[PDB]
């Protein structure tokens, strides 16, 4: 069992061109809620994601056209150090966002009924 | 078919069958390609009542499989994945070719 | 149950025995296949006379496609781009926007004829019977750039086979 | 309804047409454009108006099941007529 | 620019590169690979052809889908050039023929088709015109093939000021006339030369070369009514060119000197061929024709092109020529032949 | 006595009483030198003298190959040369020691 | 932490792996030009495996260095039983893609690419 | 080649004629089918099964069923697994038509290639009838089949089914006893029962290796335990014996067929449950509940609860399997498809020792390889 | 009668438990884990150098004859250390019964060649070299067999983009194929198809 | 139509000299077929 005090780097393994090896920068997140539901499912892995890249009109037909191999590329993580590891192993720049978590919320109904408060309602 | 009855005989002659009783042609014999409206069934959850999807749902009785040994966590018999499978019965209707 | 294709053994009687070197040195098989060959000879032949005639179909056929329209000349289409959804080969570019008169109605309606699979997802998942694969089949073109179809192509086509194609989704529409 | 662009090239229903500039229309040389001349937003306006006297009316498209989904449409604005969105055909309650 | 000639893309078969060019005489050697280059890049590209569309097939592969279109057109019809020049912001015209034929002259494809199919561009609003001619362009020359291109590259400037006149000097390449018909001559027993070859300066110019010149001519914004010269970098005797020629090919070279008016005859027996001919008094005239040396005007480094010296790509053409014995032969077996410089 | 087990490439054995004891013999005699606790020796030795039993009391192959379930006689000296082989790799291999090591934190975990 | 060497131990004898693929490619490329019938000189492909050899010449991982030559040594072994074709040993050398521009000026000039 | 199937580069080392070696070279017809189906929902893989082994197509198509059915934890209605079972059968004799016929032509016959395509046409009819699509049908679906059978369908197969053993007879009446064909077949490509089951073949070859095993019948699926049949063994493990053995499969598989024909229960086709199977148009265009379940299962597709199984079937070409790893989306993790035929490909490399030209072309055709499936 | 529920077995359930805790206990050394899914699957997680030893094991043993390799396959999931996963699938003919055996591995550790206990391992290994990058350390032909010659990635990764880096087309001008950086005229429309509403209370993870 | 010819020659088309503007005496194609007797010649139905 052989000794290594280097840090782990397969770029020259994965057969990923030197200009998406370099000039790519993913991003690090959990996805935001989509506002138009009230689901929170799909805000608890993070996701890896690349910049996006020029998009243009095909001549025929209108269709959008794309030269950037890893537009569709989305990567599932169960942990920011996890997602953070692959891609420094990956050897693509990364930007980390920190996870937003809705903060704690103090609710009751018998506030809508308030005697001297604002919090009294006009309809319901 | 259509043909002379000296052909016919020259035919069953040279395969020794009667061709005329299994006839790789299709005459009149096949469903007319115009049928009547068909009335197909409900099924068995088309009940107006005591049918609650909680007591049919198949999806959501599936469970995480059962975790028979984990590291992390009397003379017993040696067991066998299954009992042996028996040993098979020559066929009946014809056992040889 | 199981049973042995070859295992048997021939019996070693002196009749057998020659029957067999007769078979031998008199090619007793080969003139029975030789006979078999000649009795398909005189057979008829299966062979229809296309273009003059034309191999059975059913209602059910998936050809080329077709945008409908309602019987008072309105396009079925309702720009719900639940075909484009489910289309497995992504053949399907959908647009639309609201119409002059409000209409939820396409724009864009392409099928890339060169990319479907003819696998018949997109009329099983229209809800209003838009989209449907017509029965025809003989539109082999010479150029690649033919065969990608947009909305105007295909109304003509729903147009130049509405009759037939409701024909068959009326002859078919009950096992549906 | 087929509408002429002013470089003589047909205006689909879409209302698409090319340029006089756009190098495009080099395509349609020595070929055609394919334009449908059925115009369903024309169509659906030669249609009638329905009168039922009903506040609520229900549309299927007419043929049942090979029609399109049922809705339920409410004849109560006496200002315009209410109109199934599925297959665009208008509804209205007598009136005078 | 309009909005649908702005480039996009990265320069691939699928991208846009804003070009529209109507590219005469497309079905040949040059037009092939000038078509292969612009389709390429990802343009617009317009075939008028006069031929049969079979012997158009080769062009097809070149593009994207939409982005190669074949229209027929006749040369003597105006109104089908217009056709085919309406919508391409670059006309490249590459019309010409080694011989005459009985409905086409010398005159007709090198003075009134490149005239016709300048001043129709120049109506039709073209905004670039690439014309090519011949580096031995001479009004004065023995030959009616370069006399004619003389008077058309005249007859081309005056219709349209604005143009680009490209002389290549001699194109060899792997469906040329040059590097094949000087390989070509092992039937006819020995090869036949004026004066043993010793009198004719020669230095020939790559057909990737000339292409890539062409289309860094329509990219470049300074070379819009200019005149290029396109040779080689190295200039060789007709004897050294032929017998490193014969040398690659691995044939016996057997030379000899023939006069010049018993080679014009022999030119003339065989010019009578209804067919394409094997070679002409014109053409003979050429081959004899020692290259002009014009360092006035610019060329291939001028526009951006390292010209690729014979010796790299000499073996891409004479390797068909080679029997069995010599097939594997590799191309650095060969010594280079003695240039004059 | 038969002539042919029905399998190709798997010959009749004329002696297979005496192949069979000599072969669990062995297995059994390899089986001494695992240790004493390991639970590979116990539960194969089990089987062994199970199946060596059956073959010391059962002199016809028919009934003997009814009893032992494990196909034909053939076939049961195949997996006790089998069993012999297996018998000698795990004496050099040692599986009954403790776990080489267990799994990084989240390595099985599933979906994730 | 301790791994488990695929080869080579240490980075010396990977680099003894390197020098032994690297002449067996440097003696193959006379026999790849011979065979395939290429219009390359034996210089361009001795320059083009060295080129393939030092773009790989930044790794300090004795594992990595190791799979890098064992994939050369594939694709060695691909070379030499004609199991390819002039059309992948010419794919090495990339004839026909245009240069892509390196300045910021030219950059800026033809796209949006950084 | 004509004998290499399209898409199969064979590279051999031959003395004289004498094969040294055989190195299949593979991939010429590999599309990236497993990534594809990972990029695809539940009902849209379904195509590329059908496109896996284009000779059983119904077959990949129910085996993929019945790995998402047992992920799903749903059940199939038995007019459903009746339909399945007799089009597998009909399948398996487009299949074994094509293997036989196929392999004679390899070996130089063509009289049976032409008159039992034309039975495959018949059979091609039955598949446009069902599903509109003469080979790819997309009918056997996780939760049932798509439609129910037209009214004529049953009286139609009933009459090919009856007028097809004559076919088979005259297909034996010029290979079962012709000289010419035992000299090519027997004892060509011979094949040990351990060396088989080592290098994992599966079907035909096992049972002509003499292995009596028949997936079929130890782990039924469908209702294949309530119909009877016999599976064929050989004895000498040889291209004659699997040529027995695949002719005695299309008669068991007639007996099968007959026996669908008859117990064809009446009932609905798929599983009654709306947010796994879409609803009938009617109850779309009626319904609300039903309107919402046709709009989420078209266009997201039904969620499979996460968990991995292997689940094989006894496709014509042998044991057919699909190992599908679901994550609880309604997009598939993982899926490998392990075709029979990938195993046997490996093999040909040790059935061809001692053999010529002409015999490894024999063996090719005994293996029956479809590289569709070998490649993906 | 739930006739859109698939029925249990508990009768094999127990089976396989049984015998996967018999093998538990008879080789502690390398095996981690024991599962049984709920339709009847018995399925082993054992540590990577063992492989050797647990496919001898169950093939070998007589009660455990697992005598065919049905399949041999990896999964990558980049979310963990070791993100290739390989999976056997082994069938036994005497007892009519399957089994999986699980193991890991990354990218630059090896995983041994089991082709001296299958034979078929040699074509599974090379395509799961082929398409995931993972070594097999004694193996007598280890190469590509899907992707083409001289094709750089492994296809199958997550983090290898759906159409590739490079495409294929005929250039005149060399008179050979050539490749050329990938180009759609259509690019491949990514949908996000995941309801934000948790359909399975059984497998819900805990919040952590 | 002829019941009497096996299925698939039971029924046939004699094609027009002249379609719209071509003349199709020798060039006959299986697309100059109109619809309803398209379906009635590919037997999606029994009724002309
Ligand atoms: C030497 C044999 C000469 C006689 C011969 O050819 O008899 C054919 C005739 C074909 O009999 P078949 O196969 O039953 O007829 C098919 C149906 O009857 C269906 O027949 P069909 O109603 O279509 O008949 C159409 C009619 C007209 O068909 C034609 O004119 C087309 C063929 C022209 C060939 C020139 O065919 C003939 O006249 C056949 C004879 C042509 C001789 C030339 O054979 C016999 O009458 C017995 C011959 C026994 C030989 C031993
Ligand atoms: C003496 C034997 C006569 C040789 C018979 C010729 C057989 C065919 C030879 C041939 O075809 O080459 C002609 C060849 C080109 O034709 P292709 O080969 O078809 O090239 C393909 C074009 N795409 O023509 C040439 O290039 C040679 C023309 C140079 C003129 C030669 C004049 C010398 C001959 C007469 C010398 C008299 C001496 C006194
Ligand atoms: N090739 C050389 O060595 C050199 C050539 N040039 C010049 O470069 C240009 C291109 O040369 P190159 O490619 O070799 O020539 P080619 O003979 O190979 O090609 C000529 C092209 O022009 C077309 N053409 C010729 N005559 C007519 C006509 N009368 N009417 C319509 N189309 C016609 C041909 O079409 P079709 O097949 O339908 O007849 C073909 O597409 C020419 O102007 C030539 O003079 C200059 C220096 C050297
Ligand atoms: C495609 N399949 C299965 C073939 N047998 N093909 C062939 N060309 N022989
Ligand atoms: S038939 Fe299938 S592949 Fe074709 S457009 Fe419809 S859904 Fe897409
Ligand atoms: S499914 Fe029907 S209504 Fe919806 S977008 Fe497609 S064609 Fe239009
Ligand atoms: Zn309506």
């Amino acid at each position: 069992l052989i000794a290594v005090d280097e840090k782990l780097d397969i770029t020259t393994l994965t057969g990923v061109p030197e200009e998406h090896i370099k000039t790519r920068k993913v991003r690090i997140f959990v996805p935001a809620r989509n506002n138009m539901q009230s689901g929170v499912n799909n805000t608890k892995k993070w996701k890896m994601e690349f910049d996006t890249r020029e998009r243009w009109e095909n001549p025929l037909m209108g269709w959008s056209s794309t030269a950037d191999p890893l537009s569709n590329l989305v990567l599932t993580f169960s942990t920011k150090e996890d997602a953070v590891a692959f891609a420094e192993k990956n050897g693509w720049s990364f930007d980390v966002e920190e996870r937003k978590v809705p903060k704690p919320k103090s609710k009751s109904y018998g506030a809508n009924f308030s005697w001297n408060k604002r919090t009294r309602v006009s309809t319901k | 078919a259509s043909a002379t009855r000296v052909i016919q005989l020259l035919r069953n002659w040279a395969s020794g069958r009667d061709l005329q009783a299994k006839l790789q042609l299709r005459y009149q014999e096949i469903s007319k390609r115009t049928q009547p409206p068909p009335k197909l069934p409900v099924g068995p959850s088309h009940k107006l009542s005591n049918n609650y999807y909680c007591t049919r749902d198949g999806r959501r009785e599936a469970m995480p499989p059962s975790i028979v040994m984990s590291s992390q966590k009397t003379e017993k018999k040696a067991v066998t994945p299954a009992p042996p499978i028996k040993r098979w019965e020559l066929s009946k209707d014809q056992p040889y070719l | 149950t199981y049973k042995f294709v070859n295992m048997r053994e021939p019996s070693m009687d002196m009749k057998s025995v020659t029957d067999r070197a007769a078979q031998t040195l008199l090619w007793t098989e080969l003139v029975r296949g030789l006979g078999m060959t000649l009795s398909y000879l005189f057979r008829e032949p299966a062979t229809i006379n296309y273009p003059f005639e034309k191999g059975p179909l059913s209602p059910r056929f998936r050809g080329e496609h077709a945008l409908r329209r309602y019987p008072s000349g309105e396009e079925r289409c309702i720009a719900c781009k639940l075909c484009e959804a489910v289309c497995p080969a992504q053949a399907i570019t959908i647009e639309a926007e609201p119409r002059a008169d409000g209409s939820r109605r396409t724009t864009r309606y392409d099928i890339d004829m060169t990319k479907c699979i003819y696998c018949g997802f997109c009329q099983e998942a229209c809800p209003v019977d838009a989209i449907v694969e017509g029965p025809n089949f003989e539109f082999s073109t010479e150029t690649h750039e033919e065969l990608l179809y947009n909305k105007e192509k295909l109304l003509n086509n729903g147009d130049k086979w509405e009759a037939e194609i409701a024909a068959n989704i009326q002859a078919d529409y009950l096992y549906r | 309804g087929v509408r002429t662009s002013p470089t003589g090239e047909k205006v689909t229903h879409t209302g698409q047409a090319y340029d006089d500039g756009d190098y495009r229309r080099v395509r349609f040389s020595d070929r055609q454009k394919e334009v449908n001349e059925n115009f369903a937003i024309d169509l659906i306006a030669e249609q009638p108006v329905s009168e039922v006297g009903s506040r609520v009316i229900s549309c299927d498209g007419g043929g049942g099941a090979l029609g399109h989904p049922r809705v339920y449409i409410n004849l109560d604005k006496e200002t315009k007529t209410g109109t199934c969105g599925y297959c665009g055909l208008q509804f209205r309650q007598p009136h005078h | 620019l309009h909005h649908a000639l702005i480039p996009h893309g990265k320069g691939g078969r699928s991208s846009v590169s804003g070009i529209v060019a109507t590219v005469f005489g497309a079905t040949g050697f040059l037009g092939r690979y000038v078509v292969n280059h612009l389709g390429r890049m990802g343009s617009q590209v317009i075939v008028p052809y006069r031929c049969e569309p079979y012997d158009t097939m080769h062009l097809r592969p070149m593009g994207d889908l939409g982005q190669i279109i074949f229209m027929e057109w006749n040369g003597k019809d105006k109104d089908s050039i217009r056709k085919v020049v309406e919508h391409s912001n670059v006309v490249i015209n590459l019309v010409g023929r080694e011989w005459e034929t009985k409905n086409f002259d010398f005159e007709d494809v090198f003075v009134k088709i490149p005239h016709a199919i300048a001043q129709v561009s120049k109506e039709a609003g073209v905004e670039k015109l690439i014309h090519i001619s011949h580096l031995n362009a001479d009004i004065k020359s023995p030959s009616r093939y370069l006399r004619s291109k003389a008077v058309g590259e005249k007859e081309v400037r005056a219709a349209f000021p604005e143009a680009t006149i490209i002389k290549p000097s001699d194109i060899f390449g792997r469906e040329d006339r040059f590097l094949n018909y000087f390989a070509s001559m092992r039937w006819f027993g020995g090869v036949p030369l004026i004066s043993l070859g010793k009198e004719t300066v020669k230095q020939p110019v790559y057909i990737v070369d000339v292409s890539k010149g062409i289309i860094n001519a329509i990219k470049d914004p300074d070379a819009k009514g200019k005149t290029f010269a396109f040779v080689g970098p190295n200039r060789y005797l007709l004897f050294d060119l032929v017998q490193y020629i014969f040398a690659v090919a691995y044939r016996p070279f057997l030379p000899y000197p023939l006069p010049h008016f018993a080679y014009r005859w022999v030119g003339r027996l065989f010019e009578v061929s209804p067919f394409e001919p094997w070679t002409t008094r014109d053409k003979v005239e050429r081959v004899h024709m020692s290259d002009m040396t014009l360092p006035h005007l610019p060329g291939l480094e001028d526009l951006g092109i390292q010209a690729t010296p014979l010796e790299l790509k000499a073996i891409e053409v004479l390797r068909r020529h080679r029997t069995y014995r010599w097939l594997t032969s590799e191309m650095e077996d060969v010594k280079p032949a003695k240039t004059v410089n | 006595l038969k002539k042919t087990t029905g399998l190709v490439g798997l010959a009749v054995c004329e002696t297979p009483h005496e192949r069979l004891k000599i072969l669990y013999t062995k297995i059994l005699d390899v089986l001494g030198q695992i240790p004493k606790n390991a639970a590979y020796r116990k539960y194969t030795e089990q089987i062994t003298n199970e199946k060596l039993g059956m073959v010391k009391a059962e002199p016809d192959v028919k009934k003997l190959e009814e009893q032992l379930q494990g196909g034909q006689i053939e076939e049961v000296i195949l997996q006790a040369e089998n069993e012999l082989s297996l018998a000698r790799k795990m004496l050099r291999w040692k599986p009954w020691e403790p776990l080489v090591e267990e799994p990084p934190a989240n390595q099985w975990k599933w979906p994730i | 932490t301790s791994v488990k060497p695929i080869f080579s131990r240490d980075m010396n004898e990977a680099k003894r792996r390197v020098r032994e693929l690297y002449r067996a490619w440097y003696r193959e490329v006379p026999n790849t030009v011979h065979l395939f019938q290429l219009d390359i000189s034996v210089k361009q492909g001795r320059d083009k495996v060295r080129e393939m050899f030092m773009k790989n010449a930044h790794v300090t991982d004795p594992r990595v260095v190791d799979l890098l030559v064992i994939k050369g040594k594939m694709e060695l072994e691909e070379t030499i039983n004609v199991w390819k074709q002039r059309t992948h040993i010419m794919r090495f050398f990339h004839e026909t893609e245009a240069p892509r521009p390196t300045d910021f000026l030219s950059k800026f000039y033809v796209g949006h690419d950084p | 080649h004509p004998a290499a199937h399209g898409v199969l580069r064979l590279v051999m080392e031959l003395s004289g004629e004498m094969v040294r070696k055989c190195d299949p070279h593979i991939g010429l017809l590999h599309r990236g089918t497993e990534k594809l189906i990972e990029y695809k929902t539940y009902l849209q893989a379904l195509p590329y099964f059908d496109r896996l082994d284009y000779v059983s197509m119904m077959c990949n198509e129910q085996a993929y069923s019945l790995a998402v059915e047992k992920l799903l934890n749903i059940q199939p209605p038995p007019r459903a697994q009746w339909i399945r079972v007799l089009f597998g059968e009909i399948t398996r004799l487009l299949n074994h038509i094509m293997a036989v016929t196929t392999h004679a032509l390899d070996i130089g016959a063509m009289t049976p290639f032409f008159w039992m395509f034309e039975e495959r046409e018949k059979m091609f009819e039955f598949y446009e009838r069902v599903s509109g699509a003469r080979m790819h049908a997309a009918y056997i679906r996780p939760g049932g089949v798509h439609q129910d059978l037209p009214l004529g369908l049953l009286d139609d197969i009933y009459e090919f089914s009856k007028n097809f053993s004559f076919r088979i007879d005259e297909l034996e009446e010029m290979l079962t006893n012709n000289r010419i064909w035992r000299n090519r077949t027997v004892d060509i490509g011979v094949v040990t029962a351990e060396d088989a089951l080592n290098y994992g073949f599966s079907g035909v070859m096992l049972r002509g290796s003499g292995i009596q095993w028949d997936l079929r019948k130890t782990q039924p699926y469908d209702v294949y335990d309530q119909v009877e049949f016999d599976v064929p063994i050989g004895s000498r493990g040889d291209c004659y014996d699997r040529y027995l053995c695949r002719v005695e499969e299309m008669r068991q598989s007639l007996r099968i067929i007959s026996q669908c024909l008859n117990k064809m229960p009446p009932g609905e086709i798929k599983v009654d449950d709306a947010k796994v199977s879409p609803p009938k148009r009617a109850e779309m265009k009626t319904s609300m509940e039903s309107l919402i379940h046709h709009f989420k299962l078209y266009t997201e597709g039904y969620q499979v609860p996460p968990g991995a199984t292997y689940t094989a079937i006894e496709a014509p070409k042998g044991e057919f399997g699909v190992y599908l790893v679901s994550d609880g989306s309604s997009r598939p993790y993982r899926c490998k498809i392990k075709a029979p035929g990938f195993a046997h490909l490996a093999g040909l490399d040790k059935m061809s020792k001692g053999h010529m030209l002409a015999d490894v072309v024999a063996i090719i055709g005994t293996q029956d390889i479809v590289f569709g499936e070998v490649d993906r | 009668t739930r006739p859109t529920i698939r029925p249990r077995n508990d009768v094999v359930h127990k089976q396989l438990s049984a015998f996967g805790q018999y093998v538990a206990e008879i080789l502690p050394k390398y095996v981690q884990q024991v599962q049984v899914s709920c339709f009847n699957e018995l399925e082993i997680f054992i540590h990577p150098d063992g492989v050797i030893p647990v496919l001898t094991f169950l093939r070998d043993h007589t009660n455990a004859q697992f005598k065919s390799l049905a399949d041999l396959t990896a999964v990558d999931v980049p979310t963990r250390q070791n993100r290739f996963e390989i999976v056997y699938n082994l069938l036994s003919l005497r007892f009519n019964s399957r089994i999986r055996v699980k193991t890991y591995t990354d990218e630059l550790t090896p995983i041994e060649s089991s082709v001296t206990v299958y034979k078929a391992a040699n074509w599974y290994e090379r395509e799961i070299w082929d398409m995931f990058g993972v070594f097999f350390a004694n193996h007598p032909d280890l190469r590509r067999i899907l992707t083409d010659y001289g094709f750089e990635g492994h296809p199958f990764r997550k983090d290898f983009p759906l159409s590739g880096y490079v495409e294929l087309r005929y250039d005149d001008e060399v008179k050979r194929v050539v490749a050329e950086p990938v180009e759609l005229a259509q690019e491949f429309r990514k949908f996000d198809l995941n309801s934000p509403w948790e359909a399975f209370p059984a497998y819900r993870q805990p919040p952590e | 139509e002829d019941n009497k010819q096996f299925f698939g020659r039971h029924r046939w088309v004699i094609y027009t000299t002249e379609m719209n503007g071509r003349d199709t005496f020798w060039d006959v194609d299986g697309s100059m077929v109109p619809p309803e007797w398209h379906r009635w010649l590919h037997c999606m139905t029994d009724d002309p």
